[PDB]
């Protein structure tokens, strides 16, 4: 009665979902993770700041 | 700025993940045709049983 | 910096992949059944061949 289908068909959404999220953004991810910082310095908070 | 570092925090385990999609495939498939024998040798069986 | 990079990077995956252990106990358990009973099986086809 383990029916395991459930979990392994669960994991397959995610996986699938992650795949498609991966190829939808890849390039766009790639692209940001090199300065991310940057996003917590906007230029009129920078003089605020 | 915090969106961005939960996106690159979650990215990494989905790009983990995705890998398996394959090896999860196959995985199921010859987990439910093993359910599916369960289900069948089980009415062979209850055949028997009448 | 970039070793710790890297070290981030599989913790992630460490996490991930390890929760998978205990669903590995019950395959590895239950694929012995089958060397077990294959290599039972071939005893009495060759007993019998003989």
């Amino acid at each position: 009665l383990i029916d395991r289908v459930e979990e392994v068909r669960e994991e397959m959404d995610e996986a699938q979902e992650a795949a498609r999220f991966l190829q939808q953004h890849g390039s766009a991810l790639t692209k940001l993770e090199p300065m991310v910082a940057v996003l917590q310095s906007d230029p009129q908070q920078h003089e605020q700041l | 700025w915090q969106s961005a570092r939960e996106l690159l925090r979650d990215w990494p385990s989905q790009r983990h993940l995705a890998d398996r999609v394959q090896p999860l495939r196959m995985r199921l498939s010859e987990l439910e045709q093993r359910l599916n024998n369960q289900q069948n040798a089980e009415r062979l069986l209850s055949e028997f049983c009448k």
